[PDB]
């Protein structure tokens, strides 16, 4: 019972041509596309009843669609424009059936002026303060990630092998490296906390990770940097007595 | 079904409060009411659904919408805020009743939860790590929410937002927010210094 669109990130070109698909395997009647943006909640582009057929939704204009099979239903920009970057919401629902509107995960779309301006970031871990411990029985470690462009990452904290919940914030939105250049880069930031004696303790390793979406296998350019794909940055650290 | 306003777009309550979320809807026909909630990293999800049934819809997570037709709304309520519930939460108004044909969603309401700092003592640490990066980051942690965290008069140094971590074993819960530079001549005595509170270790 599941709806996937096939890129959950997308960095693309002013100009240049873009297909999203979405599919499900439901043997399900009815597919929309929406994009969602802030302060303008869900705002649906296309839809379709049946295989072949479209129909536009409130905002069709410089968009396009195809439904050619029964689990499919792509989105097409033709020339893709600033204000086309957004987040792509699919959905499908069933006519028969009592079971409502299924929802997939999103594909977020960055669309970028005459240029690929993308590097991953860098990641640095920091270790906490000896006043810290002492005063608040506490240990805060923080992680920056920084200088990426566009924000596309995920920023996770990992201890001794497996994920933690507990104890962490991470920047609802990031800030500007410059609040002058207009594509800036990005930064943000992230604590992992726990108690004074998990930290005094060389058993319990401490590892930040930030996973960038970035370029694609055909995506075309070598300048002289690396290839900006969808890699993982991590930090590591190491507890102290 | 063709409308949905949400009056505010954004609503911050203490935990323990009262959520009220609004919704009215413009409706040629007989209309199905929907209601969607967005936790951070997620796609949307049902809270609750009107089909006609009854008027007052109890939902999930301690949610609950009554549908006035006298007035044209499906105001969305919680008595009590956990801080889990901090969401952007969706209307949405369809046609037919299970929600088959298409759905007109409304612009949306991120609902902030502040915490309860119980014994607040604020502090600024400094942390460093030359591993990565030669850099030295400061950590005003602890403080209560009264408090908020002004931006940078410095345009080459970088300061976040505050933010709540929350460690579940211990009942505890506490605000942070980070502050950096690479400038030689930046300290945590330099950094937070505005609207900061008057009695924080160093």
């Amino acid at each position: 019972v599941k709806v996937t669109q096939s890129s959950r990130y997308l960095v693309k070109r002013t100009g240049e041509k873009v297909f999203l698909e979405c599919v499900q395997d439901m043997d399900h009647e009815n597919m929309f596309w929406y994009r969602q943006d802030p302060g303008l909640g869900l705002r649906l582009i296309y839809f379709s009843y049946d295989v072949k057929m479209k129909e536009k939704g409130d905002i069709p204009e410089g968009y396009s669609v195809s439904r050619e099979k029964k689990e499919r239903f792509s989105l097409i920009l033709e020339s893709a424009s600033t204000n086309q970057t957004s987040m792509y919401l699919c959905a499908s629902s069933s006519t028969g059936l009592p079971y409502g509107y299924t929802f997939g995960s999103g594909t977020r779309l960055t669309v970028v002026e005459d240029l690929n301006k993308v590097f991953p970031p860098e990641v640095a871990v920091f270790e906490p303060s000896e006043a810290e411990i002492s005063h608040t029985q506490k240990a805060t470690l923080v992680c920056l990630a920084t200088g990426f462009f566009p924000d596309h990452v995920e920023l996770s904290w990992w201890v001794n092998g497996k994920e933690v919940h507990s104890g962490v914030c991470t920047d609802p939105q990031p800030l500007k490296e410059q609040p002058a250049l207009n594509d800036s880069r990005y930064s943000l930031s992230s604590r992992l906390r726990v108690s004074a004696t998990f930290w005094q303790n060389p058993r319990n390793h401490f590892r930040c990770q930030v996973q960038f979406y970035g370029l694609s296998e055909n995506d075309e350019w070598t300048q002289d940097r690396a290839k900006p794909v969808t890699q993982i940055v991590s930090a590591e650290a190491w507890g102290r007595a | 079904m063709q409308s949905v306003t949400q009056l505010g777009s954004h609503v911050s309550v203490s935990e323990g409060a009262l959520v009220l979320l609004r919704c009215n809807y413009s409706s040629s026909v007989p209309p199905y009411l929907f209601w969607y909630v967005q936790y951070p990293n997620q796609g949307l999800q049902l809270l609750l659904k009107y089909t006609s049934a009854a008027t007052l819809v109890k939902g999930i997570n301690g949610f609950e919408a009554e549908f006035k037709k006298s007035e044209t709304s499906f105001h969305l309520t919680k008595p009590s805020a956990h801080m889990s519930d901090a969401a952007e939460y969706f209307c949405a108004v369809s046609e037919s009743p299970f929600g088959n044909e298409k759905l007109t969603f409304g612009t949306g309401t991120r609902l902030t939860i502040i915490p309860n700092i119980q014994n607040p003592d604020p502090a600024v640490y400094q942390l460093r790590d030359s591993k990565s990066s030669d850099k030295s980051v400061c950590l005003f942690t602890d403080f209560d929410s009264q408090t908020n965290v002004s931006q940078s008069k410095d345009s080459d140094v970088y300061i976040t937002d505050k933010c709540v971590l929350d460690m579940r074993s211990m009942d505890f819960k506490s605000n942070s927010a980070v502050a950096w530079s690479n400038k030689s001549d930046f300290a945590c005595a330099n950094a937070f210094n505005n609207s900061i509170i008057p009695e924080d270790t160093f």
